[PDB]
């Protein structure tokens, strides 16, 4: 099972990013910059920007915080990726802010956090995605709750990003 | 020996080249504006770390650009 491979933590943080070792992407014929697709626990999915790292064990992937929590998945658990080369820039994303991350927060959360976020980033996201963006006075989250392809785009710089009203819990 | 691009349009539309690595940047540059893509009005993005690849002279080669053995450049309209 090649493409099965064991969370490590992230160095060089970032949302978008996993890192394989040069090998396990010649293995998977992974090329850099490519668009992946993983798979965690309770079916939850997640699509990220692959780069290689001389750093990384061969039957290891490395990933962040927010990755992992979207994969519900821990270090040292296993997950599975794949070559995701047919994902489309998005026409629009609609995102919401978790409300115990902006209880405070005054200021235009777009501006502040989700222009910089995403320009040209070419982030890919997906529907259900949690994340974390700084900038500000403190850290903001924001869920993804709908994108248009669904259920999951590139966010290009003709992608439509839409920040509606009321924060959200879990 | 060939560089590996794999080409980003602006209306998400993906294109996979070869060009040789010893060819001026410029052969890229044109490439893109024979797709429709000119010049004059789009750019040349690499991501991580983002490099804006339209700041370079041309008559560099696509070693010196830093796009070999492979990258992903995407193509967009300038601010």
């Amino acid at each position: 099972s090649p493409n099965r491979l064991i969370v490590d933590e992230a160095i060089n943080e970032d949302n978008s990013v996993v890192s394989l070792s040069q090998p396990k992407m010649d293995e998977l014929q992974l090329f850099r910059g490519d668009t992946v697709l993983l798979k965690g626990k309770k079916r939850r999915e997640a699509v990220c920007i692959v780069l290689s790292d001389d750093t990384c064990s061969d039957e290891k992937i490395r990933m962040n915080r927010v990755v992992r929590n979207n994969l519900r998945v821990r270090l040292g658990d296993v997950i599975s990726i794949q070559p995701c080369p047919d994902v489309k820039y998005g026409k629009r994303i609609h995102v919401l802010p978790i409300d115990d991350t902006v209880e405070g927060i005054t200021g235009n959360l777009f501006e502040v956090y989700l222009k910089p976020y995403f320009l040209e980033a070419y982030r890919p996201i997906r529907k259900g995605d949690i994340f974390l963006v700084r900038g500000g006075m403190r850290a903001v989250e924001f869920k993804v709750v709908e994108t248009d392809p669904s259920p999951y785009c590139i966010v290009a710089p003709d992608t439509v990003i839409h920040c509606e009203g009321e924060p959200i819990k879990r | 020996p060939k560089a590996q691009l794999m080409l980003r349009y602006p209306d998400g539309k993906r294109e996979q080249i070869t060009l040789p690595e010893q060819a001026k940047l410029l052969a890229l540059v044109k490439h893109v504006q024979s797709k429709g893509y000119p010049n004059e009005r789009f750019e040349l993005l690499t991501n991580f770390p983002r490099r804006k690849l339209s700041h370079l002279d041309y008559d560099i080669t696509m070693q010196e650009a830093g796009l070999c053995p492979q990258e992903t450049v995407f193509v967009q309209e300038r601010n």
